[PDB]
Order: C-alpha cells, then structure tokens, then sequence
C-alpha cells in the first residue's frame, strides 16, 4: 500500500545538498544566517557514484532550494512523498540504444522509477516532447567556470570557437547542455572537442579547474555564479548564452500538473521564491 | 485551422498603423470594432495594420504550427481583469470562447491561469519601478513605498490599474495600495509625463515595458532602480482556452524558437535601447 509521490532528485548544490546521516539515522540540526532551521529530508541514493560498478543504495541527508520548494508543494497541494537520488546521477538525454532511451531523472519519471523531478531540471524542446514541465521556477542561462586569471571573453572566444589539445573545456554528460551542443549546427566544432572531455558531475568538473585539469566548464549560471562565490579561487567570465528556465517534471498523465504551476506562480508572486533565492542562492 | 486571435497595443509588443488599400511590410491585417456613436451597440471594422515582437512571434507560430488566423484588437476592456467573477480584456475574450488565443504583453499570473491556459513564457517581465535618474528608492520593499506618510511630503507614486501589476500589489501591500489610488495613471505615456513634469517621483509597472521605455528615453532621464531590477518576477504567455488542443504545438514551437537563437534576433530587433 502506498499512494506516496516518488521524488527523484540529483545532487546539485544550492539546489540539493547531499549529506551522509547521523549514525542513528537523523538528520544534523543546522540553521541559516537568519537563525531559521534548515528544512531537511531524509533521500535514499547510491554509495558507489563510478559508473558500471553495484549501485548499494543509502539514506541520505537532502537539502535546498529545491527541497524547499518540495515541501512547499506538497503543503500547498496536499500530497506525501519518498525523495531518492536518481540511480545512474543524471539529468538525462534520449540516447540511441533504432530503439531511443532516456537516461537520468528523464528515464526514471518515463520509466514510473519516479513520479516527480524535484531538481535544476532544464526546460527544453527535447524533454517537453516526452513530460510535462511546470511553468519555470528559475530563469538563467550559461556561463563559463574557469580559475582566476584565465582571460577569455565568453563563448566566442577563439580558444573555444578554434578548438586545440592544449585548451581543454567541457561539460555534464547527459544533461542539458550536451543536449544543446549536440543539436546546434553552430557549435558543431565545440561539441567535438566536449565530447572527449565532458564530466560525469558538475562536482567532478568543478573540481577538476581547480585541480588546473580543466581549463574551462560550461554550465548553468544558477550553479557557476554560486560556486563561484565561495570558492574565489574560481571565477565566472563572459556573459549569459542560451538563456533557459529551470521547471518540475511530471508524466504527462500526471493530475498535479495545473496545481504544481499554479503554485509556482502564487510563489513568485508572494516572494516566496524571492526567498528562497535569498537563502540560498544569493551569497556576496 | 482558421482561428480568431486576439491582441491589444502596446509599444514595442503590438504596434497599430493606420492602412496604406491594404497592409505592406512586416505588418498583419488586424481589425477594430468602432463604435457610430456612445448611445448604441452599431460599430464597424476598422481595417488596421499590425507588428511588433508579438505580432512576428504570431507570424513565426502560425508558420511553425501551421494556422490560419483572423486578428483583433480587443475593446472591453485591456489585458484582463475580474470583475465580480466576471473577466474582461483579451481573457476576457478566450474565456467566453471570441477567442482561440490571446497574443500580447499578456502577463502569467496565477489567476488568469485558472480561467485560460498559458503558454512557456516567451518574454521576461515583473515589476519595475520607474523614477528620474537620482532618486533614491530600494525598490518596491523601501519604507517611502510601504508607508508612505512616514514622509514629509510623502513619496508620490502610481501604477496604471486594472492590469497584473495592480493586482500583485492589491494582494501584496494593502496599505500601499489603498494609498496609490489618487496617483492611478490613465496610461504609461500620462505617467512618463508626470515624471518628467516633476508631478509624480515613481511610476510601478510591468518591468518589459518600463525597460524598454527606459532604454528609449530622450536624454536617458528616467531609469528602472537596481539593474533594471524585476519583483514578482514572471512572463508574457499567449492565453488559450483551458484544455485547449493547440497549447503543445504552441509549447515546443516557443522552445524550439529560443534553442535556434530565433527568440534572441526578435529581442535584437524590437527590445534594445540607447541608454
Ligand atoms: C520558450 C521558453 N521560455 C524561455 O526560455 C524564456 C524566455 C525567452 S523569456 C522567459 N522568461 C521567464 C520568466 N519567468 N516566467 C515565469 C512564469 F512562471 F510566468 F512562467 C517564471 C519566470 Cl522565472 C522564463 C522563461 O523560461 N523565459
Ligand atoms: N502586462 C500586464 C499589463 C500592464 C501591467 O499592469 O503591468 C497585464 O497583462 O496585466
Ligand atoms: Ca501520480
């Protein structure tokens, strides 16, 4: 018996904190600055993040903006929920098996894995053919992460336009932005070069410009301009490209869907989604 | 496939001209019932012109999804509003089915999205506010807005009513907008007026529109405070009637449109400023 929502999610920091649990299971009591306590769910996921090895499923700690977001919907619209991490760490992309499949978050909501994703889930053509994406909660784009002192004017600089082995840059495989390398005839010789280099995680890529690994990693501005805030070591350059909104996912069959955008739009427009941008994604 | 598509004017959104016999360039047939005199219902169609961003992301869908379309201009009223449960404007129009779809600076909210269905967002829009270059406000959170006779004189300031933005602040800030009333704008030429006429020191409105405005004015006076800073933020969105079968093919053309940097030209051509 069970008429709880399956929530599917991935880690993506400010969005979703992932944490191991206290050895009784619990969550540890933090704050924020406000002296407000931090809301935190309990997210069952896999240790072994390597890809091809057993995945052994854990309960974990999940947090951010959009766990708060969750529990703002599941109280506004009345519903129970089950958070796990998505199984292979994914967004997800439809891949050529002549059969196609969707992996990541995608494949677990199409598969019944999950019924909702609750994560900086981008909103494209590609995906909307197949779910049901709410009214976006977030509007942002593209930038470009790379360690202090690297010059480069964005995306039409020509160590990315005219790709070479000495300059290596890349992003998530199977997310949004591969999505959009790969379909763009335009950037066509940049999506080659990615190929070769993209990462599993956008923690992994992170990681591996300050590791002086990789020189540049193309992402969501949402996630680089706040990592960027706390490591000043790493800094953002050029401005936005492929502008694009962050939405919740649902089956198309789903009968929450006028309900989880219209909850999206009382949010902007009460502030509430003002706040939690302030809480979480707004650092100096 | 031949449907009745609803519009109102608004600079650079929907532009209406006047006809040359017919309509020449970038611009689109559209009619306007005009009324013989104010002690009758008897009116004719009126044969105008149309364009603007709007009017060519109307032009891009009808090709994309492929309709046909009769275009008007809406007179009851403007973008929408309810009045004892009854709407007016162009969802008004899609309510009562005169209507398959409302194109425009038609903002998202979340009353309007019980009564039609509402397309991705196409345009980013909220609310900005409006001053001469100078004036020293915060934004819509600053005490001269909240309570204002804390002031000596107090901060004078208004919105045009009726639309999204008076019914964000109805819902919001009670006392600041029992208190705006006497400062209501008729519309945003009247209240860019008042600006530079020193009658009024701020003027809250769709931040879209304020942005351009700002960006065109003449000798860069009038300036959006912050960035061109946006509270409440949401998006203009064509409305269709609920459950309406068209919506999907509208959805994946709007995304398909900002994927192939098609979205990014129309802002190029009619959204960009000198200031
Ligand atoms: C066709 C897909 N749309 C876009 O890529 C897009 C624009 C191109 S302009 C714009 N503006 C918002 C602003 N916005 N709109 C809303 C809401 F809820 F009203 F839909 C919430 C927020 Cl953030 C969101 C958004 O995705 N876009
Ligand atoms: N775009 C607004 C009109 C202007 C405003 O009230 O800010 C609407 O659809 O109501
Ligand atoms: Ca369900």
């Amino acid at each position: 018996m069970s008429t709880r929502l399956k929530i599917v999610t991935i880690h993506q920091e400010p969005f979703v904190y992932v944490k191991p649990t206290l050895s009784d299971g619990t969550c540890k009591e933090e704050f924020t600055v406000n002296g407000d306590p931090v809301k935190k769910v309990i997210c069952t996921g896999p240790n072994d993040t390597s890809p091809g090895s057993p995945r052994h499923t854990v309960p974990q700690c999940c947090y951010g903006f959009c766990i708060d977001l969750l529990i703002k919907l599941a109280r506004t619209m009345n519903f129970t929920y089950e958070v796990h991490l998505v199984a292979d760490g994914k967004f997800g992309t439809q891949e050529r098996v002549n059969k196609k499949e969707w992996n990541g978050m995608m494949g677990e909501l199409l598969s019944g894995q999950a019924d909702m994703i609750v994560a900086p889930l981008t909103i494209n053509n590609e995906r909307a053919q197949y779910i049901e994406f709410s009214k976006p909660f977030k509007y942002q784009g593209l930038t470009i992460l790379v360690k202090k002192g690297t010059r480069i004017t964005g995306i039409n600089d020509p160590r990315l336009r005219n790709p070479s082995d000495k300059f290596i840059y890349a992003t998530v495989k199977q997310s949004s932005v591969d999505i959009y390398f790969r379909r763009q005839v335009e950037l066509s010789t940049m999506y080659r070069h990615m190929e070769k280099h993209n990462y599993e995680s956008a923690a992994e890529a992170i990681q591996a410009v300050r590791d002086n690994k990789l020189h540049a990693f193309i992402w969501d501005s949402a996630v680089l301009e706040f990592e960027a805030s706390q490591k000043c070591d790493l800094v953002t350059t050029g401005e936005l490209f492929f502008r694009s909104g962050f939405g919740i996912g649902m089956r198309k069959d789903s009968p929450w869907k006028q309900n989880v955008s219209l909850s999206i739009l009382k949010s902007h427009e009460n502030g509430f989604m003002e706040d939690l941008d302030k809480t979480w994604v707004r650092y100096q | 496939n031949h449907l009745s598509i609803v519009t109102l004017e608004e600079a650079p959104f929907v532009i209406v001209e006047d006809i040359d016999e017919t309509c020449v360039r970038n611009t689109v047939p559209c009619r306007k019932f005009v009324k013989i005199n104010n002690s009758t219902n008897e009116g004719m169609n009126v044969k105008k012109c149309c364009k603007g961003f709007c009017i060519d992301i109307l032009k891009k869908l009808s090709r994309t999804v492929k309709f046909t379309y009769d275009l008007y201009l809406v007179t009851n009223g403007k973008h929408g509003k309810k009045v004892n449960n009854v709407w007016n404007g162009m969802i008004g129009e899609v309510v009562y089915q005169r209507a398959v779809m409302a194109v425009g600076s038609l903002t998202i909210n979340e009353e309007r999205s019980e009564v039609v269905d509402f397309s991705v967002p196409f345009v980013e829009t909220g609310i900005s506010v409006m001053v001469s270059r100078g004036t020293q406000v915060t934004g819509l959170s600053d005490k001269k807005f909240q309570r204002p006779h804390d002031y000596s004189p107090p901060f004078r300031f208004g919105t045009v009513p009726n639309g999204s933005t008076e019914r964000n602040i109805r819902n919001n800030y009670p006392y600041m907008h029992q208190y705006m009333t006497k400062f209501n704008q008729k519309g945003v030429e009247d209240a860019l007026v008042s600006l530079k006429t020193g009658k009024l020191d701020a003027f809250i409105y769709d931040a879209a529109v304020l942005n351009y405005k700002a960006g065109r004015d003449e000798g860069c006076k009038l300036v959006t405070i912050g960035s061109g800073y946006i509270f409440a933020t949401t998006g203009y969105g064509i409305a269709l009637q609920k459950g309406s079968p068209w919506k999907r093919q509208i959805d994946l053309a709007l995304l398909q449109f900002v994927g192939d940097g098609e979205m990014e030209e129309l802002e190029t051509l009619w959204l960009t400023g000198i200031c």
